[PDB]
RNA sequence: GAGAGGA
C-alpha cells in the first residue's frame, strides 16, 4: 500500500527539479537561465564529500592521519606559539584573498566586517578557516596547559 | 510466503499425468514423501503427490557463495538425481476447412540428395507430423502444416510449425483426432528433461526461497563421522532475523524420525515434541541439539564448530533460469513506432522507462542518454524545413 | 594541507545535476519510511502524521 | 461481472487444490483502504489466516 | 593441544597442524623420511570383498584428505554414458531410464580398457579395447496362469518387472578373449532398473566406456570413502560410584565400562564412540572428563560400489597421488 | 576396432494399431473411439547417461 | 446441453472408485468442482460480497 | 566485474571500429565467427 | 517414479533393496526402522532414500495406453 | 614436455625468485593442500599458500616466498620430491601390511 | 560494471555490490545494456563506475561495502580468541589474494610459547599487504555494541568488550571488525577511508580481498546456527514465567 | 484483450 505512493511522489519530485544544474559561476540554475540559488546549499558543497556532520574535514581523524604519516622519532616539538604562527602563516594568506566587498562596491573599513548586512558569499570558506584556526589553537593550548 | 510460494513447487500432480497433455506441465522425476509430515497433508493426500525432495541439509556458512537466500547445491547429488525435472508443453493445429471446399493438408517430408530427409526435415516423419521420441532443436519441424493461397488446392502455402526453443527437446506424444464439426486437431506435446542448473530457486517449505548460488563437487564439501556430505548447504544468517525456528525443529524432528525409522508430525498447535526427538537422536549416538562435527573438505581438518545438519524437505519452484534468460541486439521492432518488442517469445529489448532515465541524468551521462533512448531504440533520418519547421 | 585539499575537493563541481539528485534523495527514504506510529514528543494525546 | 472463471492451475497437487476453495473480494483495487485487506479476527476458523 | 583437538561444549579448538619448523623458536619438525617412515603406521581392521577400515596414524590431515579426495573422484571407473533406444514402451521417458542405467554400477576391473579420445567421430570413437557394449531386451507380456486377480503383479504378469541383471554383455573382438573369464556383470545384480505392463518393451544398448570421479557421480567407485579422527576420553577426578551408572549412559553403550568390584568408570574403547559431547551436557562431569580427537590418527572407512576391492582402491588413489606430484615435478617450470 | 553403435496408430481406447489410408476417417476401427496417439519411432535414438 | 461441474450428481465420475476412474482417465485425487469448456479446466471462484 | 553468460554474450554485439590498433585481432576475431565467443556476428564495411 | 539407485547423499546402491524393503514389511512385518536397519542402511541419507519414498510408477501404470 | 601444467607468473615472483607465484592447471585442492603442507615443512620457506580463482577455472595459484637462500623454484621441487617420497612410504607401509594381514 | 564471460546462465556480480541495487538472489532479475559508441561507454564508465559509486549521493555516507557473512567473517577472524601459526596465516593471505600478491609477514604477536598471529594483524596485512602499497590509515571508530570501560576516566580502548577500533599505520592496534567499520552507512569505515585517501582503486582492493578471504574463511572454519543457539536457559524460564 | 504467479 506504501510503493505505489512512494513511487509516484518520486515521481513527481523528479519532475519538478528534473533540470537543475551548478553552473560555472557557482550558481544552482534551471533550464530557463532563472537563478534558484546563489550558492548550493549556501556553501557550495556536495554532500556527496563531506566527511564529518556538517563539514567537510572531520579534523580529529585528518590531524591523526597528519601525526602518523610524519611521525619520526627524533624531531623537534616546536612550541606552542610557533605552532600557532605556522598556522597564521599557511592560513591567512588565504583569508586576505577574500576582501568582503559591500553592496554598493566598496570595501569596509575594518570595523563593520561582522555588521550582519555587509555578508556574502566566501562567508562559509572564512568560517571554515576560522574553525581550522580555532582548532589548532585547542590543539596548542593543550600543549601549553601540559 | 510459504502459502504463496507451495503453489509453484514442481512435483507430482496426477496419477494419469502421463496421459494428459497441458499447456504447460512441470513434473518432479523423483518425488519424495515429507519427513516431518502434517496431519493437514493425510487429509489432502499431499504425500501420495509430493512436491519435494529430502535434502540432506547442512545449515553453514560455505564457499561464500550464499550470502543472500543464495543456495549451494551439492554436485555429484544432481548427478545421481536431485531436483531433476520435466517440462511437458503442448502444440495445437486445427486443419479448418474454409468455405471454398478446401483443407489444410499436413504433407511434407522433403528429401534431398541421395535420399534422405533435409536438416529441417530431420525429425518430421513421412506424414508430417514428429516422430514419438524423436529429438527438436531451432527450426526442426514437426508439423508440416500447409494452407491453401486461395481461401478467400495446388497452390499451398507452407505454414510449418517450428520448435523455436534455446534447447533440445523430444516429441513424447502425437495425438490426432477432430472435435464435433469434424476438422482435424493434431496436438504435439513436447517433453524436455531439466537439470538443476546454476540459478534455479529452490524454496525451503518455510519462505526460505532462495536461488542455486554455486554446484561444488562432493568432495569440495563438508562430512561427518560416516562420510554424509550436505545436498544443500544453507546458508546460516536465514534464521536470525527471520525467526524460523520451526524449520530448526523441522530438521531436528527429520533427523530423529528417520533414525527411529518413522514420519515424524509437525502440525499446528502440536506435532512431535521436541524433547522426544531429541532423546532419539542422542539414543542413536547424535548430539541431542541435531549439531554434528563435520570435517572440511578441502583442507581435511575439523570445522571450528559443530554444524546444523539434518533432513530438511526441500521443494523445487518452477522459476527456472532457462525459461527467463533473455537477450536482444536486433530484431522485431513494432510497426507503429518503430522500436523493438515487448515480450520474450518475440525477440524484443529491455524497457529503460522514466525512472531508469532520471538515475542516468542524477550521474550527469548525457552521451549515453542520447546513445541508450535514440541511438539504439530508434533513429530517424528526417528532412525539416528551414523555413516552415515541419 | 590535508584539510585545504580536502576542502578544495568538496565543492560541487559545475555541471552536476543537483537536481535530480536531490529530488532521488528527497523522494527514495520515502520509499522505506515504513508508517510508525508517533506522538509529539511524550504527550499520547497529541496525535500527529 | 468479469473474471468469474479462472483457468484452473496445474503446476503442483497442492496448487490446483488451493485454487479451488478460493475467495475473491468484490472491491477492485482498494488502494489505500487497509479495512478489507487486514486479517479480522472474525475469521478464526472460517478463513485460512495464513 | 599437542596432537590434540578439545571436543568444548560449544565449539572445537586446537583444529591446526602445527608440525613444521617456524612453529616455534626451536624450529623442529623439519620434514625428513627415517622419521616419517617410522612414525607412519597402518593397522587394518576388518577388511571384506566390499568394505575396508584400515586406520592410518602420524600422517597429518592434509595427506589423508587428499587420499580421500583421490578415492571419491579421482579414481577411474567405468559405467555407461551413452544409451541408444531402439524401442521403449515403458511409462519411464527415455531419458530418465538412461539416466538408471549410467547409474548403475559394472563389476568389470579398470585398467582392461583405454581412456576414449573425444576428439574422434562417433563412428570409430568407440573401440574393443576402449568401450564395453550392454544389451537389454526385455518384454512384458501377460501370465496364462489361473491366480487370484488383482494380486501382485509378479505371477500376474510375465517379466513384469526390469532389474540391472537384464543388462547383458557382447563382447567385440578380443573382448572374446580378454574378457571370457570375467565378463562385465552390474555389481548390484538386483536393481529395480524399470517397471513395466504387458504390451511394453524395452530394447537399448549402452557404451559404458571409462570415466573419472569428478566428472559424474556414476563414475565413483566407492560409494563413500570417509575418516574419523580417534576419539580420545580422559577420565579424570575417577567417577566411581552410582555416578558413574549415569556417566555410562552419556556414551555409546561399548564406550566405557564400570570395573568390577572397585565400581569405577574407565574407558572400554574410544572407536566405537561417536562425539555426541552429551556428558558436556549435564556440567557435573565439567571436570570429571575431557574430550578430544586424535588430529594424526584416521580410520578410514572405504566401502566400494563392486567394481574393485577397497585396497586396490586406496592403492590406486596413493599411486594417484605420487603421480600427480611426479608428473607436475617433470612439467618445465614456463613462465 | 570399432563399435558399430547402428506408419502407425494406436486407439486410446482399445489400444489397437492402425493403419490409416490417405482420406479414409480418423476414428479407431475396434471401437468407435475417435482419438489415435503416433506411435514410437522405429528409429533409433541416442541419450547420453550423463 | 448443459456443461457439468466434475464429480458432481451428474458426473460418470460420482461414486467411482478406483476402477471406473482409471478406465475413464481420471487421476483418483484430483479435486472436481471445476468444468471442461472447450478442452479447458475453468473453475468459478466463489464470490464474496456484502 | 560482472558475470555475463557465454550464452548471451555472444548476442550482445559491441561494434568496433577496424583503427590499425585493432586490426589483426579484429580480423582474427573474424575468422573465429560468430560460434566460439571470441568471435563476430556482423561486419559492415566502410563503404556498403 | 521408482526408488533412485543411488542414494543422493552418500552414493549408496540403494535400489535394488527396495523390494527387498517391501517384504520386510508385508512378510514377517517389522518396524520400518528396523527393517531398514536389517538392509545394512546404516547412514540416515540411504534411509531416508526408502523410507520417504513414494512408488508413484505403480499408480502410473493403472494407465497403461496399450492393455 | 608439457609446458602448460606449471607456469612461473612474472608479475608476482620478484628478482632472483626467492618469492615466486605458480599458475599450475587442471588441479585443486587435492594436491594444493599436500604440497602446502610439505613445502611449509621446509625450514627454508617463510610463505606457503595455494588458492583456487575461480571454480569455473581449473587453475591453482600456489606462491611460495622462502628467504634469501633458496629460490621459489627449488622450494617448490623439493616439496614434489617429498611428496613423492611420503607417497612411496605410505604405499610401501600399506603394501607390507596388506600382504601380511 | 566491467564484464566477464562465465559459463552459467546468471548475471553473477560480487555480493558487496548488492547493498545499492537491492538484490536479493531469492530469485531477483536484472537487465544488462551495453552501450554502442565509445562516448556513451566512457561515460558510463567514468561516471556510472562502480568504483566511483562507493558513496550514496544522499548522504555521502558508504552503500558498497560487507554484506552479511562478510561482517561475520571479519569478526570470527579479528575476534580476540583468534591466534594463528605461520602456515595457516599463510594459508589465510593467500586465500584474501589469488596467491599473487607479495606479503610482508610482520612479527608475531605472540612469541616465546610458540609463534602466533593475531586477527587484527591479518586484516592489518590485509590492508597494506606490502611495503609499497600506499595504504596508511589512521582510523577511530566504535562498533555497534561497545561496552565503556570499568573507569570513566580510562579512554575507549580500553572497553569491557573488544568495542572502540583503532588503527594506526594500517595496523589494527585494538578493536574488532563490524558493521560500523567495515560495513555501510557509517563515515568512519575501514573501506570510507581507504576510498577517501586513496582514490576509489585501493578501496576496491581492499574489498575485494575481504570478500575472497570471508568466502573461503567461512567454510574452512564453520559457523552454523542450531536448536541450542534458541533454546531457553532452565532458570530462564522460571525467571520469564514470574515476571 | 484480461487471470495469475514473480522480484
Ligand atoms: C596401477 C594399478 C594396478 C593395480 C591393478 C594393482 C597394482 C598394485 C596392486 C596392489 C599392490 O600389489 C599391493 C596390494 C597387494 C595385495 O596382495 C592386494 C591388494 C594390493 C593393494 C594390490 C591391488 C592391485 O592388484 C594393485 C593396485
Ligand atoms: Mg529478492
Ligand atoms: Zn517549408
Ligand atoms: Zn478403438
Ligand atoms: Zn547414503
Amino acid at each position: 500500500v506504501k510503493t505505489a505512493e512512494t513511487g509516484y511522489m518520486s515521481r513527481r519530485l523528479m519532475k519538478s527539479l528534473e533540470d537543475l544544474s551548478c553552473q560555472y559561476d557557482n550558481t544552482v540554475r534551471t533550464s530557463a537561465n532563472g537563478i534558484v540559488q546563489f550558492t548550493y546549499g549556501g556553501d557550495g558543497l556536495d554532500p556527496l564529500e563531506m566527511e564529518g556532520n556538517a563539514q567537510p574535514v572531520n579534523f580529529n581523524r585528518s590531524w591523526d592521519h597528519a601525526y602518523n604519516i610524519t611521525f619520526n622519532n627524533q624531531d623537534k616539538g616546536l612550541l606552542p606559539y610557533a605552532i600557532m604562527e605556522t598556522a597564521n602563516e599557511i592560513l591567512g594568506p588565504l583569508e586576505e584573498r577574500l576582501v568582503r566587498y559591500d553592496n554598493s562596491g566598496c570595501l569596509v573599513k575594518r570595523e563593520d566586517l561582522n555588521k550582519a548586512e555587509y555578508v556574502d558569499q566566501y562567508d562559509a570558506e572564512r568560517d571554515f578557516y576560522h574553525s581550522l584556526r580555532e582548532y589548532i589553537n585547542g590543539k596548542a593550548t593543550a600543549l601549553a596547559n601540559l | 510466503y510459504q502459502c504463496a510460494m507451495g503453489k509453484q513447487a514442481i512435483g507430482a500432480i496426477a496419477y494419469n499425468q502421463f496421459k494428459r497433455i497441458d499447456t504447460l506441465l512441470y513434473l518432479m522425476t523423483y518425488p519424495q514423501q515429507p519427513m516431518v509430515k502434517t496431519k493437514t497433508i493425510e487429509l489432502i493426500d499431499y504425500d501420495k503427490l509430493p512436491a519435494g525432495q529430502n535434502a540432506t541439509v547442512a545449515v553453514m556458512s560455505y564457499s561464500g557463495y550464499d550470502i543472500e537466500d543464495a543456495l549451494v547445491l551439492n554436485k555429484s547429488s544432481i548427478d545421481r538425481g536431485f531436483g531433476r525435472c520435466e517440462t511437458r508443453r503442448k502444440t495445437t493445429t486445427v486443419l479448418k476447412r474454409y468455405a471454398n471446399h478446401t483443407q489444410d493438408i499436413i504433407g511434407g517430408m522433403r528429401v534431398d540428395e541421395n535420399g534422405d530427409p533435409i536438416w529441417q526435415h530431420q525429425s518430421l516423419g513421412p506424414d508430417g507430423l514428429g516422430e514419438v521420441g524423436m529429438k527438436v532443436q531451432s527450426g526442426q519441424i514437426y508439423i508440416n502444416k500447409s494452407v491453401p493461397t486461395n481461401s478467400a488446392q495446388t497452390q499451398y502455402r507452407e505454414a510449418p510449425v517450428i520448435y523455436r526453443g534455446p534447447e533440445p527437446s523430444h516429441i513424447d506424444q502425437v495425438m490426432m483426432s477432430v472435435s464435433d464439426n469434424d476438422q482435424a486437431l493434431i496436438k504435439v506435446l513436447l517433453r524436455q528433461n531439466r537439470r538443476p542448473e546454476l540459478g534455479d530457486k529452490f524454496s525451503s517449505r518455510h519462505g526460505q526461497k532462495g536461488v542455486c548460488g554455486i554446484i561444488v563437487k562432493q568432495e569440495d564439501m563438508p562430512f561427518n563421522d560416516q562420510g554424509i556430505v550436505p545436498d544443500i548447504i544453507m546458508n546460516p544468517h536465514g534464521f536470525p532475523s527471520r525467526m524460523t525456528v520451526g524449520k530448526m525443529i523441522e530438521l531436528i524432528s527429520g533427523k530423529a524420525g528417520v533414525l527411529n525409522g518413522t514420519l515424524e508430525y509437525g502440525t499446528c498447535f502440536g506435532g512431535s515434541k521436541l524433547e522426544d526427538m531429541s532423546k532419539i537422536l542422542v539414543d542413536q549416538g547424535f548430539n541431542y541439539s541435531g549439531k554434528d562435527m563435520l570435517y572440511s573438505g578441502i583442507t581435511g581438518e575439523c570445522l571450528q564448530a559443530y554444524i546444523f545438519f539434518g533432513p530438511i524437505y526441500y521443494q523445487k519452484l518452477k522459476h527456472m533460469v532457462l525459461d527467463k534468460m533473455h537477450a536482444r541486439a536486433r530484431g522485431p521492432r513494432a510497426v507503429l513506432t518503430r522500436q523493438p518488442t515487448e515480450g520474450r517469445s518475440r525477440d524484443g529489448g529491455l524497457r529503460l522507462g522514466e525512472m531508469e532515465r532520471d538515475c542516468v541524468i542524477a550521474y550527469g551521462a548525457s552521451q549515453l542518454l542520447l546513445e541508450r533512448l535514440m541511438i539504439s531504440s530508434d533513429a530517424f533520418e528526417v528532412d525539416v524545413c528551414d523555413k516552415c519547421g515541419l | 594541507e590535508i584539510a585545504l585539499f580536502k576542502y578544495r575537493k568538496a565543492r560541487l563541481e559545475p555541471g552536476t545535476a543537483i537536481g535530480a539528485i536531490g529530488a532521488q534523495s528527497i523522494g527514495e527514504p520515502g520509499t522505506q519510511m515504513t508508517l510508525k506510529t508517533f506522538h509529539f514528543a511524550g504527550v499520547a494525546s497529541m496525535n500527529v502524521t | 461481472r468479469a473474471g468469474v472463471t479462472h483457468v484452473l492451475s496445474r503446476l503442483s497437487y497442492i496448487s490446483a487444490l488451493g485454487m479451488m476453495t478460493r475467495i475473491s473480494s468484490q472491491f477492485e483495487k482498494s488502494r489505500k483502504v487497509s479495512g478489507p485487506r487486514a486479517l479480522q479476527p472474525s475469521q478464526f476458523g472460517m478463513l485460512c489466516t495464513a | 593441544m599437542s596432537n590434540i583437538v578439545g571436543i568444548e561444549y560449544n565449539r572445537v579448538t586446537n583444529t591446526t597442524s602445527t608440525d613444521f619448523p617456524g612453529f616455534s623458536k626451536d624450529a623442529e619438525n623439519e620434514w625428513n623420511v627415517e622419521k616419517f617412515k617410522k612414525d607412519f603406521e597402518v593397522n587394518i581392521s576388518s577388511l571384506d570383498a566390499r568394505e575396508a577400515n584400515f586406520d592410518l596414524i602420524n600422517i597429518d590431515t592434509s595427506i589423508a584428505n587428499a587420499f580421500r579426495r583421490i578415492m571419491i573422484s579421482e579414481v577411474p571407473s567405468v559405467a555407461a554414458e551413452y544409451v541408444y533406444f531402439f524401442n521403449n514402451t515403458s511409462v519411464i521417458q527415455d531419458e530418465v531410464l538412461a539416466h538408471r542405467i549410467g547409474l548403475v554400477p559394472l563389476k568389470v576391473d579398470p585398467d582392461m580398457l583405454t581412456w576414449v579420445d573425444s576428439n574422434l567421430p562417433d563412428d570409430e570413437k568407440f573401440t574393443d579395447e576402449n568401450t564395453i557394449v550392454l544389451s537389454l531386451n526385455v518384454k512384458c507380456t501377460r501370465n496364462p496362469d489361473a491366480p487370484k486377480g488383482s494380486t501382485d503383479p509378479k505371477e500376474l504378469y510375465n517379466n513384469a518387472h526390469v532389474y540391472a541383471r537384464d543388462l547383458k554383455f557382447e563382447p567385440q573382438g578380443r573382448q572374446s578373449t580378454t574378457f571370457a573369464d570375467c565378463p562385465v556383470v552390474p555389481a548390484d545384480p538386483d536393481i529395480l532398473l524399470a517397471k513395466l505392463r504387458p504390451g511394453q518393451e524395452i530394447s537399448l544398448k549402452a557404451h559404458c566406456i571409462l570415466g573419472i570421479g569428478g566428472d559424474h557421480a556414476k563414475f565413483s567407485p566407492v560409494s563413500t570413502a570417509s575418516y574419523r579422527l580417534l576419539p580420545q576420553i580422559n577420565i579424570l577426578q575417577p567417577i566411581k560410584g552410582e555416578s558413574a551408572r549415569r556417566f555410562q549412559k552419556c556414551f555409546p553403550p561399548g564406550v566405557i565400562g564400570i570395573d568390577e568390584g572397585s565400581d569405577e568408570a574407565y574407558v572400554k574403547d574410544a572407536r566405537k564412540d561417536t562425539v555426541s559431547r552429551e556428558v558436556l551436557r549435564y556440567e557435573e562431569f565439567a571436570d570429571k572428563v575431557k574430550l578430544g580427537r586424535v588430529r594424526n590418527h584416521f580410520i578410514f572407512n572405504v566401502e566400494s560400489a563392486g567394481a574393485m576391492t577397497p585396497e586396490e582402491i586406496f592403492f590406486k588413489s596413493v599411486r594417484i597421488l605420487k603421480n600427480k606430484a611426479e608428473y607436475l615435478k617433470n612439467c618445465p617450470i614456463t613462465q | 576396432x570399432x563399435x558399430x553403435x547402428x506408419l502407425k496408430y494406436i486407439c486410446a481406447e482399445c489400444s489397437s494399431k492402425l493403419s490409416l489410408s490417405r482420406t479414409d476417417a480418423v476414428r479407431c476401427k475396434d471401437c468407435g473411439h475417435r482419438i489415435l496417439l503416433k506411435a514410437r519411432t522405429k528409429r533409433l535414438v541416442q541419450f547420453e547417461a550423463r | 446441453r448443459m456443461p457439468i461441474m466434475l464429480r458432481s450428481n451428474k458426473c460418470i465420475l460420482y461414486d467411482a472408485d478406483e476402477s471406473k476412474m482409471a478406465k475413464l482417465n481420471e487421476c483418483p485425487l484430483d479435486p472436481g468442482g471445476y468444468f471442461i469448456v472447450n478442452g479447458t479446466e475453468k473453475v468459478i471462484l466463489v464470490q464474496e460480497q456484502l | 566485474e560482472v558475470a555475463v553468460p557465454d550464452r548471451v554474450a555472444k548476442v550482445l554485439t559491441y561494434p568496433e571500429k577496424v583503427t590499425r590498433y585493432n586490426r589483426h585481432k579484429l580480423q582474427e576475431l573474424i575468422v573465429n565467427g560468430p560460434n566460439v565467443h571470441p568471435g563476430a556476428n556482423y561486419l559492415l564495411k566502410r563503404n556498403e | 517414479m521408482i526408488v533412485p539407485v543411488r542414494c543422493f547423499s552418500c552414493g549408496k546402491v540403494v535400489g535394488d533393496k527396495w523390494e527387498s524393503y517391501l517384504n520386510l514389511l508385508q512378510e514377517d512385518e517389522l518396524d520400518e526402522g528396523t527393517a531398514l536397519s536389517r538392509l545394512g542402511l546404516k547412514r540416515y541419507c540411504c534411509r531416508r532414500m526408502i523410507l520417504t519414498h513414494v512408488d508413484l510408477i505403480e499408480k502410473f501404470l493403472r494407465y497403461n495406453p496399450l492393455e | 614436455p608439457d609446458r602448460e601444467k606449471i607456469k612461473l607468473l612474472t608479475q608476482a615472483t620478484s628478482e632472483d625468485g626467492t618469492s615466486a607465484s605458480f599458475q599450475i592447471v587442471e588441479e585443486d585442492h587435492t594436491l594444493g593442500n599436500a604440497l602446502r603442507y610439505v613445502i611449509m615443512k621446509n625450514p627454508d620457506v617463510e610463505f606457503c599458500g595455494y588458492s583456487i580463482p575461480h571454480p569455473s577455472e581449473n587453475l591453482l595459484n600456489i606462491r611460495i616466498q622462502t628467504y634469501g637462500e633458496t629460490t621459489a623454484v627449488d622450494a617448490l621441487q623439493k616439496g614434489l620430491k617429498d611428496l613423492m617420497d611420503l607417497c612411496d612410504v605410505v604405499e610401501s607401509k600399506f603394501t607390507e601390511k596388506i600382504k601380511s594381514m | 560494471h566491467y564484464a566477464k564471460i562465465r559459463p552459467w546462465r546468471t548475471f553473477r556480480l560480487n555480493e558487496c555490490v548488492c547493498t545499492p541495487y537491492n538484490a536479493d538472489f531469492d530469485g531477483d532479475e536484472m537487465n544488462l545494456h551495453v552501450p554502442q559508441t565509445e562516448e556513451a561507454r566512457a561515460e558510463a564508465i567514468n561516471l556510472m563506475g562502480v568504483k566511483n559509486n562507493l558513496l550514496t549521493p544522499k548522504s555521502g555516507e558508504p552503500i558498497i561495502a560487507a554484506t552479511q557473512d562478510f561482517i561475520t567473517g571479519s569478526y570470527l577472524i579479528s575476534h580476540k580468541d583468534s591466534f594463528y601459526d605461520r602456515a595457516t596465516l599463510t594459508q589465510l593471505l593467500s586465500m584474501m589474494s589469488d596467491g599473487i600478491e607479495h606479503f610482508d609477514i610482520p612479527p608475531p604477536a605472540i612469541m616465546k610459547p610458540y609463534y602466533l598471529w593475531t586477527g587484527k594483524q591479518v586484516f592489518s596485512l590485509l590492508i597494506k599487504p606490502n611495503h609499497n602499497s600506499p595504504v596508511v590509515i589512521n582510523l577511530d571508530a566504535k562498533n555497534k555494541v561497545f561496552v565503556p570501560p570499568k573507569s570513566k576516566s580510562l579512554p575507549n580502548e580500553m572497553s569491557q568488550n573488544d568495542g572502540f577500533v583503532i588503527i594506526r599505520g594500517s595496523q589494527i592496534l585494538s578493536g574488532v571488525m563490524d558493521k560500523s567499520v567495515l560495513g555501510d552507512g557509517k563515515k568512519h569505515s575501514v573501506f570510507y577511508t581507504i576510498l577517501r585517501d586513496y582514490g576509489p582503486q585501493e578501496a576496491a582492493n581492499a574489498m575485494n580481498r575481504m570478500a575472497k578471504l570471508c568466502a573461503r574463511f567461512l567454510g574452512n572454519r564453520g559457523f552454523s546456527i542450531g536448536i541450542n543457539d534458541v533454546t531457553p536457559a532452565d532458570d530462564l524460564k522460571q525467571k520469564k514465567e514470574e515476571l
